[PDB]
RNA sequence: GACGGAGCUUGGCCGAGAGGUCUUUCCGUCGUGCUGGGGAUAGAGCAUUGUAAUUAUUGCUCUUCAACGAGGAAUUCCUAGUAAGCGCAAGUCAUCAGCUUGCGUUGAUUACGUCCUGCCCUUUGUACACACC
């Protein structure tokens, strides 16, 4: 006889933090919505060495996995992932509650939004030093988005009187609708200027 | 229902810190910790939570004079005589001026004692014999 | 320094906004726009400090016009009002 | 060297004006001052801070 | 259900329940020791009122007791604390603790609840499991 | 002729003539190095 | 004025040999005189030799001792020999 | 993050810390403050190791409250339980900053390639041959 964890008595059960949904969510960038993959996560973690294997579609990534672990990173120093996970669980809370919205969606829209069509690695070749325009290759527009995304969290938290949840969510939201108010969308527009320019 | 409110003290002598809860600020006070700074605020009888800035006149007063000198503790300096200079007083607190114009006298008074922590005094030097491979340079 | 205000808890004690400034303009205003918003944000956006949000919040809730949740770094949502369910 | 400015600051007070701040003033500075800052002429004169005296420091 | 529960609640919302029964106890005598700086650097007695230094020492130790058992002075300090090796620069943290956990014992043996052992440490008796039990039993119904 | 003392301390072996050394076993320290090998005492018998 | 046995200190009294405990009276009793020469640093201080010629060889230099009002609650070899200050 | 409380070795009366023995991760607190940061330096005084602690013990009650606002020209490694971070015990050892050293605990990012440096084999040239110093 019961007892028992309360969820709904059931159906299919919605995990991800038990509150959200992640099928529903939409990668509008058909080029992108290849590499990120939601067919099934939640919100537990893991490590799985994939691999580097290139050319092709590289490996499995869950965004939100790696959007807790570049948090408890940068920056700099000295994060333990309990408290890690434990803002991020308030940052989603309070992204759904600003947008009245699935927070993976914003957060795939801040990505998107953030992510460069190009960038401009250094060359030296003959006697000077150019930068021609690199490639963006699909996984490292989503890495530097979250990266970018992230240092703009942790760069608004070490300034003003603010948690990290909210410079998170207002970074991130921000970003999700196209504002150059956040520090992510500003470096993208830049880092394509810069490399439209220079060819 | 204020008091028009804001807070200037000279407190010990010619001295404002202020805007937070009575037991920080009062660490700031020369002479308590936050190991002393709790006992006086029970002791006095104020809260807390309340700002040594934001309380009324009484309970500043109360402040002024308990934490100098209080009921249930005291210290009187006791002994036979002499041994003259430095003595110890039975640890001043006190703390405060006559704290920082204690050890003025101190150091001469270790001095006409002959020690070589007063004959450092006179030669000038770091106390307490510090590293010299590297360090200092901010200090002169 | 730059300097400073908003600063709390004289302030909080003293009517100017205890009474009704902060907690009708701040905190209820902004309710329309977003039904639910953090507390964290909250303070943020309407320069108001944790703490005195976080009482002027508590008198709300005794009112029944506010409803928070929780979490334990006294973060949560804060959500003014509500339905028919 | 301008010398048109303003480079400093002064009060004359004469009468109960200068008995009133005498009373707060010689308060603080505890005594028994000495004699040597005392003058030839009869004159005294102390230094110290504004924030001595009771006054709103804010 | 409750007994269980004096094991099987997670133990903050156990002790901050237990702290008010244990409020109407007669003892509590802190004399004037705490007052130096009992731990590492800010601590001070004033919050202590509530659940503070004192009482959630006592609440709690009694938590941990019912689980665990055989104890000490010794097994009860650290427990708490800390005192870790320091690249010398540091402290972390003192934790004293060996005033504290003192204040804590005294109070107990006196009400009869912890005895105390030849070898072995400090044992819960009848007395003991008795009043944290029986508490226990309004814990869990708030709870759900 | 009378007597002295002052300057006690550990030991070290004889094989080897300086001060410095660990106890457990007897022997200074590389002495203990060259014991290492020998084996002697249950253990050591090379290598990691 | 008035002196009493027992006097306080850190962890600094026992047992001892003899040999500069010896010749301290020696000047009390003679008369105030030559500075005597101890290297010796065991001894604790002690208000009777009080206002009298010292003297202490560290190793190479005598360093004159002297016994002041001052230099009483104090450990003996503190002033001279702690430093070696003897660079500027 | 900083604070307090909370998740050769004793038992236990008893201690400011250090000790002596009859005796076997939640929540008060913080207001992003050169401070509740930081502990530098200073000074008096107390116990133990030792015969001694002053240039040359360690622990500090207590009180001075130092620079430093994340670090130039520049560097070192590291390819997933590895970088980096918390501690502990061993050895050291009468004492001793942590040396050197192993156990667990926390736990990340990048890993294509040879695209300044070390190397390998073949290749040619060589006026070098203790050898491009």
């Amino acid at each position: 006889t019961p007892i028992p964890e309360e969820v709904q008595q059931a159906q299919t059960e919605i995990k991800l933090f038990n509150k959200w949904s992640f099928e529903e969510v939409e990668v509008k960038d058909a080029s992108l919505v290849d590499y990120v993959q939601v067919r099934q996560p939640i919100f537990v973690a893991h490590t799985a060495g994939r691999y580097a294997n290139k050319r092709f579609r590289k490996a499995q990534c869950p965004i939100i996995e790696r959007l807790t672990n570049s948090l408890m990173m940068n920056g700099r120093n000295n994060g333990k992932k309990l408290k890690a996970v434990r803002i991020i669980k308030h940052t989603l809370d309070i992204i759904n509650v600003l947008t009245d919205q699935n927070p993976i969606q914003v957060v795939v829209d801040a990505i998107t939004n953030t992510g460069p069509r190009e960038d401009t690695t250094r060359v030296g070749g003959g006697g000077a030093a150019r930068r021609q325009a690199v490639d963006v290759s699909p996984l490292r527009r989503v890495n530097q988005a979250i990266a970018l995304l992230t240092i703009g969290a942790r760069e608004a938290a070490f300034r003003n009187i603010k948690t990290i949840a909210e410079t998170l969510a207002e970074e991130l939201i921000n970003a999700a609708k196209g504002s150059s108010t956040s520090y992510a969308i500003k470096k993208k527009d830049e880092l394509e200027r810069v490399a439209k320019s220079n060819r | 229902e204020q008091g028009s409110f804001q807070h200037i003290l000279r407190l010990l002598n010619t001295n404002v810190d202020g805007n937070i809860k009575i037991v920080y600020a009062l660490t700031t006070i020369k002479g308590v910790g936050r190991r002393y700074s709790n006992l006086v605020c029970k002791k006095a009888d104020v809260d807390l939570h309340k700002r040594a800035g934001e309380l009324t006149q009484e309970e500043l007063e109360r402040i002024v004079q308990i934490m100098q000198n209080p009921t249930h503790y005291k210290i009187p300096a006791w002994f036979l005589n002499r041994q003259n200079d430095i003595t110890d007083g039975k640890d001043y607190h006190t703390l405060a001026n006559n704290v920082e114009s204690k050890l003025r006298d101190d150091l001469e008074r270790l001095k006409k004692i002959r020690a070589h922590r007063g004959i450092r005094h006179f030669w000038g030097l770091r106390v307490r014999g510090q590293h010299t491979k590297t360090t200092g340079r901010r200090r002169a | 320094k730059k300097k400073w205000s908003k600063k709390s808890m004289k302030d909080r004690a003293q009517h100017a906004v205890i009474l009704d400034q902060e907690k009708y303009d701040r905190i209820l205003k902004e309710v329309p726009t977003y039904r639910y918003v953090s507390v964290s944000v909250l303070v943020d956006r309407l320069k108001i400090g944790g703490s005195l949000a976080r009482i002027a919040l508590r008198h709300l809730e005794k009112e029944g016009i506010i409803k928070p949740i929780s979490k334990h770094s006294k973060q949560a949502i804060y959500t003014r009002a509500t339905a028919s369910e | 060297i301008r010398r048109n400015e303003k480079i400093a600051v002064h009060v004359t007070v004469r009468g109960p004006k200068a008995e009133e701040i005498l009373e707060r003033g010689l308060k603080v500075k505890e005594y028994q001052l000495r004699d040597r800052n005392f003058s030839a002429t009869g004159n005294f004169g102390f230094g110290i801070d504004e924030h001595i005296d009771l006054g709103i420091k804010y | 259900m409750p007994g269980v529960s004096v094991r099987d609640v997670a133990a903050q919302d156990f002790i901050n329940a237990y702290a008010s029964f244990l409020q109407r106890q007669g003892k509590l005598e802190v004399p004037g020791y705490v007052d130096i700086v009992k731990t590492s650097s800010g601590n001070e007695m004033p919050p202590q009122d509530a659940e503070g230094w004192f009482y959630k020492r006592a609440a709690s130790v009694a938590r941990h007791i019912y689980m665990r058992k055989q104890v000490g002075v010794g097994k009860l300090n650290k427990l708490y604390g800390g005192a870790k090796s320091r690249g010398v620069r540091p402290y972390k943290h003192i934790d004293a603790s060996g005033s504290i956990n003192r204040k804590v014992l005294q109070a107990l043996e006196k009400i009869g609840i912890v005895e105390i052992s030849p070898k072995g440490g400090r044992r819960i008796s009848e007395n003991g499991q008795r009043d944290l039990d029986r508490i226990a039993a309004q814990t869990l119904e708030e709870d759900e | 002729s009378h007597p002295r003392r002052y300057g006690k301390g550990s030991r070290q072996c004889r094989v080897c003539s300086s001060h410095t050394g660990l106890i457990r076993k007897y022997g200074l320290n590389i002495c203990r190095q060259c014991f290492r090998e020998k084996a002697n005492d249950i253990g050591f018998n090379k290598f990691r | 004025m008035t002196s009493k046995p027992a006097g306080f200190m850190k962890k600094l009294r026992a047992a001892k040999l003899a040999a500069p405990e010896n010749e301290k009276p020696a000047p009390v009793r003679t008369h105030m005189r030559n500075m005597i020469i101890v290297p010796e640093m065991i001894g604790s201080v002690v208000g009777i030799y009080n206002g009298k010629a010292f003297n202490q060889v560290e190793i190479r230099p005598e360093m004159l001792g002297h016994y002041l009002g001052e230099f009483s609650i104090t450990y003996t070899p503190v002033r001279h020999g702690r430093a070696g200050a003897t660079t500027s």
